[PDB]
RNA sequence: CGGUCCGGCCGGGAACUCAAAGGAGACUGCCAGUGAUAAACUGGAGGAAGGUGGGGAUGACGUCAAGUCAUCAUGCCCUUACGACCAGGGCUACACACGUGCUACAAUGGCGCAUACAAAGAGAAGCGACCUCGCGAGAGCAAGCGGACCUCAUAAAGUGCGUCGUAGUCCGGAUUGGAGUCUGCAACUCGACUCCAUGAAGUCGGAAUCGCUAGUAAUCGUGGAUCAGAAUGCCACGGUG
């Protein structure tokens, strides 16, 4: 049957179903390689699945809104996280020691009054 | 850090090696946040760095970092009055970090074509032993004998 | 430091708005000018009354007021008749239809407005400064404020260089944000110019 | 402002509702037509003999309190500093500090 | 840089240039409208166009037509 | 080699080399490639004698040459003849279009000196 | 047919206390209720300077937050109509009614 | 789960994203060590989060006779004028000096074609789709939308392929000529934008000096206020990092 998580990063949500036995991943319809061109992306997807030995052993369907490349694919990455203590509960301990299952809070900082950025100020003069 | 002691991020390693040196490198040689960009840089360098020699690449880049690698540096200080400067002995991290960005920096001041044909021939060199990062090391290592007095 | 406005701190958290009413873009500017209008020409005819509050709020085609007064009787009058002639002429400055509710502040020695307003009357009647600041936090105090501070500023008695003054009992924690801090201001137009009043009464926390 | 710069506001209000509510629109919609008349339509030349007030694009928002022609925000019709004295004494409803 | 649905002149120097040219040749002609455009019907005659405190007299030749009123009254003095 | 714009153009893609006559830019320069027939990115090289006359059969149309710079002065002369606005500001070197002056008019005025 | 109800206000307790009174008006009235769906909060913002003169960098930042709802009911008997349409809600919530 | 023009589109479903109201959660709470058996500090467990978790609002008594009498209010002078109305001009000048920015000097790039992934907002004398005409700015016609529905509105860096091959260049775009569009009574002084043409300086910047400690700097687009029109400024938003 589906074990279901939710991922999230700086502005993305992904929705992961796994299900048993199968080397296939799909994100919003499309193959892993045809949705992230990027190495990165993909390595960072594949991730989690690499310490529990999941070669063809899980099938992924995904969908994910929201933020670019980086952002989405870490929100994958976490959903697959939460999907996979559901579907074990075993590999808590090995996805935490990884840093998986933190969900990363980092978000964009407002830009402030008189700042140029979030901290960025504007040039300064003495004289 | 007046009383900050801080500790480290988490550097992911990199998707084509698996190695934090290189993800190190590629984040050195990144400009204006475009690590796709520098990605493609590093691993064109690499693999033609790697035909040239026959030690595969990472083993040709970690040949390259260690003619980079300083192993003792001055620190400016302002005690008696005028320039000190005492010869200070480089942590490994710092020396990786040194090695890395004076191979960059060199690697931009240089006349060839791409910045794909720049780090290799720059790695090339370091791994003949000369260049210009070379040359900045030994120049490090010759203003440190200078200083020795002072240690 | 300039401080924040302690009531406008506050709205939402302890404090509510004196406007509640809804509107979009195209009647909100009208809105808020009539409310205005209304406060100002209630402010001006109920100048002897004790008017400390004058809430508004706007119902579907309507507007009904509410005025906090320590003197009730006076602004209703004999059967009425004064607040009538109040509402019959809200009605015109607002247009629609009006109605005006009278709410009586029982302590008026506990009202920041009110107290203010005392204040400057009696700067005006050249009554010493010192006095009338004492006076009103003594019953302030007396009468279970948890705590007052009252500020005058600018040519008191006459002085050719302007000073600010104030006086303070009990406790006035300005920062935090679940204090029931009642503030209000007021001016007192002398032969020497204005003189600012401010007044700051703590009831409680929650 | 001056009592007579809130004087020619409402001049120049007043104006614009009166004439370019209907007459110039009419005249501006003769000159904009392609179809009609691109010889003597006319109408350009009986634009201008209109009042210069009568033009919506000559009307300044001013703060309804003060006529600050300056800092205005439409959706008050106030200045910037009439309407933070507006919000600080909760005068202008659901308004309140932002923070995020 | 007007759109193309014809050029602009101010009414009263439109009746102002037919007065002058069906009554033949006249005085130079006093005008504040520095914004109309320059006419054929206009070569020949001088114009007096003001540049914010005098009326600059401004001989109209067929090479001017095009051009606004004001582009030959300078309105800044510089040395 | 050469054309009805006396001007040499360099040997490189035709596109590009085509652009060295005054008066053709990049819009033009593939005009004429499409109106003449010839590919963009083939160079002067590699093409016949006979799709040159083509080239300068279709850049005649265009007066883009000493002509064009004829044509410029006669215009700016007729400006500063005329003493409008813009003639004066062409005779004496300050921007024509409404530029500040206060600062930044050194392409007009050149270097500064003090 | 059905009608579904839009309410905005400055202040959400009003606004629920205002959909709560709706609801048991319908639901006592025997009608079916879909809702109440909050809607997203519209959040407009004011950055206005704070001084008098110059002083630029000195700013407050203003909001206001318009809180929507909508109910919807499907089969509105005549009961449920007249029933609502003389409803006495608070001052200040805006009330849409479309049939 | 059925149907399907393969479009959540239509039956439906209420799971999930999300919307927005209520609640839980973090307290040095637990473990170990150090410490005056105190306060605390160092590390660990667990946990989404760990030590005021990140950011914001919040600015004590006072200092600078600091800024504002030109927002406003307020205690000498003018009054057939220092008040009021009008048209035109100026605030946009230009030998020069300074502050703050934008664009560059390029190959981690320019151009061409193809294609991927946002968030936050505004809209009725308003946003204005689709279609037709125009090289384009735009125009004509005319839906929908007081808006999680409609419109603004195609995100761009990125990625794939091709080309350019280190040159004042297919870098750079100043300046200028011609032709136009739109707003507006009216684009001369003195608007923005489009097309064609031209193609300054500039090849990384002396003395000196600035910002920034993490989703920060750097870089890439997006929106809003003011506003008929006029953003390289301001205020906000997300992408890469």
């Amino acid at each position: 049957n589906q074990y279901y998580g939710t991922g999230r990063r700086k502005s993305s949500a992904a929705r992961v179903f796994i299900k048993p036995g199968n080397g296939k991943i799909v994100i919003n319809q499309r193959s892993l390689e045809q949705y992230f061109g990027r190495e990165t992306a993909r390595m960072v997807v594949r991730q989690p699945l690499e310490l529990v030995d999941m070669v063809e052993k899980l099938d992924l369907y995904i969908t994910v809104k929201g933020g670019g490349i980086s952002g989405q694919a870490g929100a994958i990455r976490h959903g697959i996280t939460r999907a996979l203590m559901e579907y074990d509960e075993s590999l808590r301990s090995e996805l935490r020691k990884a840093g998986f299952v933190t969900r990363d809070a980092r978000q964009v900082e407002r830009k402030k009054v008189g700042l140029r950025k979030a901290r960025r100020r504007p040039q300064f003069s003495k004289r | 850090p007046r009383r900050r002691v801080i500790g480290q991020r988490k550097i992911l390693p990199d998707p084509k090696f698996g190695s934090e040196l290189l993800a190190k490198f590629v984040n050195i040689l990144m400009v204006d946040g475009k690590k796709s960009t520098a990605e493609s840089i590093v691993y064109s360098a690499l693999e033609t760095l790697a035909q040239r020699s026959g030690k595969s690449e990472l083993e040709a880049f970690e040949v390259a970092l260690e003619n980079v690698r300083p192993t003792v540096e001055v620190k400016s200080r302002r005690v008696g009055g005028s320039t000190y400067q005492v010869p200070v002995e480089v942590r490994p991290v710092r020396r990786n970090a040194l090695a890395m960005r004076w191979i960059v920096e060199a690697a931009r001041k240089r006349g060839d074509k791409s910045m794909a044909l720049r780090l290799a021939n720059e790695l090339s060199d370091a791994a003949e032993n000369k260049g210009t990062a070379v040359k900045k090391r030994e120049d490090v290592h010759r203003m440190a004998e200078a200083n020795k007095a002072f240690a | 430091g300039q401080k924040v406005h302690p009531n406008g701190i506050r709205l939402g958290i302890v404090k509510p708005w004196n406007s509640t009413w809804f509107a979009n873009t195209k009647e909100f500017a009208d809105n808020l000018d009539s409310d205005f209008k209304v406060r100002q020409y209630l402010t001006k005819e109920l100048a002897k009354a004790s008017v400390s509050r004058i809430v508004i709020e706007r119902p579907a085609k309507s507007i009904r007021v509410t005025i906090h007064t320590a003197r009730p009787g006076i602004v209703i009058g004999k059967k009425g008749e004064d607040v009538e002639k109040l509402r019959k002429v809200v009605a015109d400055i607002a247009g629609v239809p009006a109605q005006i509710n009278i709410a009586e502040v029982r302590k008026p020695e506990l009202d920041a407005k009110l107290v203010a307003d005392s204040i400057t009357s009696q700067l005006e009647r050249r009554v010493m400064f010192r006095r009338a600041m004492k006076r009103a936090v003594q019953n302030a105090m007396r009468l279970g404020a948890k705590g007052i501070k009252v500020e005058v500023s600018g040519r008191l008695g006459g002085a050719e260089i302007a000073r600010t003054e104030w006086y303070r009992e009990g406790r006035v924690p300005l920062h935090t944000l679940r204090a029931d801090i009642d503030y209000n201001t007021s001016e007192a137009h002398t032969t020497y110019g204005v003189i600012g009043v401010k007044v700051w009464i703590f009831k409680g926390e929650i | 402002a001056k009592q007579s710069m809130k004087a020619r506001e409402v001049k120049r209000v007043a104006l614009a509702d009166k004439y370019f509510a209907k007459r110039a629109e009419l005249k501006a919609i003769i000159s904009d037509v392609n179809a009609s008349d691109e010889d003597r339509w006319n109408a350009v030349l009986k634009l201008q003999t209109l009042p210069r007030d009568s033009s919506p694009s000559r009307q300044r928002n001013r703060c309804r309190q003060t006529g600050r022609p300056h800092g205005f925000l439409r959706k008050f019709g106030l200045s910037r500093i009439k309407v933070r004295e507006a919000a600080m004494r909760g005068e202008i409803p659901g308004l309140k500090k932002a923070s995020w | 840089r007007s759109l193309k649905k014809g050029p602009f002149i101010d009414l009263h120097l439109l009746k102002k240039v037919e007065k002058a040219v069906e009554s033949g040749d006249k005085k130079p002609l006093r005008t504040w409208s520095r914004r109309s455009t320059i006419f054929p019907n206009m070569i020949g005659l001088t114009i007096a166009v003001h540049n914010g405190r005098q009326h600059v007299p401004v001989f109209v030749t067929d090479e001017m037509v095009g051009h606004k009123l004001g582009e030959f009254a300078p309105t800044r003095t510089y040395r | 080699a050469r054309i009805a714009g006396i001007n040499i153009p360099d040997h490189k893609h035709a596109v590009i080399a085509l652009t060295s006559i005054y008066g053709v830019g990049k819009t033009r320069s593939k005009a004429i490639l499409a109106a003449a027939g010839i590919a963009e990115d083939v160079k002067i090289s590699e093409l016949s004698e006979g799709q040159i006359d083509t080239l300068r059969d279709e850049v005649a149309k265009f007066v883009v040459e000493g002509d064009l710079r004829r044509e410029i002065s006669m215009s700016i002369k007729r400006l500063m003849d005329l003493g409008c606005y813009r003639g004066l500001r062409h005779r004496r070197g300050l921007p024509v279009r409404g530029q500040r002056t206060k600062t930044n008019a050194r392409t007009r005025k050149g270097p500064r000196k003090p | 047919q059905r009608i579904r109800i839009r309410l905005k206000a400055f202040d959400h307790r009003l606004i629920d206390q205002a959909t709560a009174e709706i609801v048991e008006t319908a639901k006592r009235t025997g009608a079916q209720v879909r809702g109440p769906i909050p809607l997203p909060t519209r959040k407009e913002r004011f950055t206005v300077l704070i001084s008098p003169h110059v002083n630029k960098d000195a700013r407050d930042q203003y909001e206001i937050r318009t809180h929507l709802r909508l109910v919807d009911i499907v089969e509105p008997t005549e009961k449920t109509v007249d029933a609502l349409m003389r409803l006495d809600l608070a001052a200040g919530v805006d009330v849409q009614i479309s049939l």
